[PDB]
């Protein structure tokens, strides 16, 4: 029993170490992100998660990158600046992976990029997987 | 601690059938089959001596 | 804020940490 | 109502353009593949998919490359070469995505690449999903 999974569960590229590509999730309902180490790190590397709006001159373009807010959960406080953010620890191995993922879904296009592009950043890759199609 | 460390699965008890397309009215070919599996439990349960 | 969510690795231990046992105790 | 699909479904990428990575499927149960376009094509890009075994000196990093053979399925015929291939058409649009998977497991690792690197090449994504685990 092999399936092809890809017809129900897509993923695609966000951030291949040296490049950000924007996501658009809009024809799904669920979605999360999906980080791997391909080499030993050297310090903490914190990520930005950013959104789009379609663009005025096209809506099949997205526009420029807007920034996620934070949503406090029923336990635990709010955020210092209230700006979602993501943080991998240095005792991630080279064979191990990490998922995530947003409460809310606030626009259509979606993204993520290293606060700080340097030789630490280029050790990770992060990709993401939707999960149902409204169409 | 087997019983935790080891779980064996069976699906269906062996089957065997008549095949029709090597059938004649000289001859008889018969298919038989079964399923079954097995999957690791606790990775805790158990250890493994060696030489060394 | 984001919880991450990991597994230990892709395999059980890649490279098995085996260990040597206890010495024996004393004469 | 979102959700962490990264725990469930893992993605990992295969050919980010310009590397093949070898992808671990011994871990989970299913897998397939998700090809996606970034800029337009000129001509018909053909992929080659491989399987890796364990290496011989340590266990922890795959082996040599080899191809995947074919299984004919009930009423169908086997390909000429009588290996398996996937072929990605002129009319996919930069907006579209296409997903397949192989019949069979066969080794530990799985990989892919083009068979030719050119200026078609560098413009397809390949990611890999893989469905619930076993461990």
């Amino acid at each position: 029993m092999n399936f092809n999974v890809g017809v129900d569960f897509p993923s695609f590229i966000a951030w291949d170490g040296t490049t950000s590509f924007p996501v658009k999730i809009d024809g799904f309902n669920q979605f999360g992100f999906t980080f791997k180490v391909i080499e030993e790190l050297t310090a903490d590397v914190p990520f930005n998660i950013f959104y789009h709006e379609a663009s005025e001159a096209d809506p099949c373009v997205p526009g420029p990158a807007i920034r996620v807010p934070d949503v406090p959960f029923c336990d635990g406080v709010a955020t210092a600046d209230g700006l979602a953010t993501v943080v991998i620890p240095e005792a991630v191995a080279v064979d191990s992976f990490c998922a995530g993922s947003v409460p809310c879904f606030n626009g259509p296009w979606i993204s993520i990029a290293p606060v700080t592009v340097n030789a630490d950043s280029a050790k990770v890759q992060v990709t993401v997987t939707m999960k149902g199609a409204t169409r | 601690a087997w019983k935790t460390a080891y779980y064996a699965v069976e699906k269906r008890p062996m089957f065997f059938e008549q095949y029709e397309g090597g059938s004649s009215a000289w001859c008889v070919k018969y298919q038989f089959g079964a399923e079954d599996g097995g999957f690791v439990g606790c990775c805790e349960h158990g250890r493994v001596l060696r030489i060394g | 804020m984001v919880s991450l969510d990991c597994r230990n690795t892709c395999a059980p231990a890649p490279a098995s940490r085996l260990v040597q046992p206890p010495c024996f105790v004393c004469r």
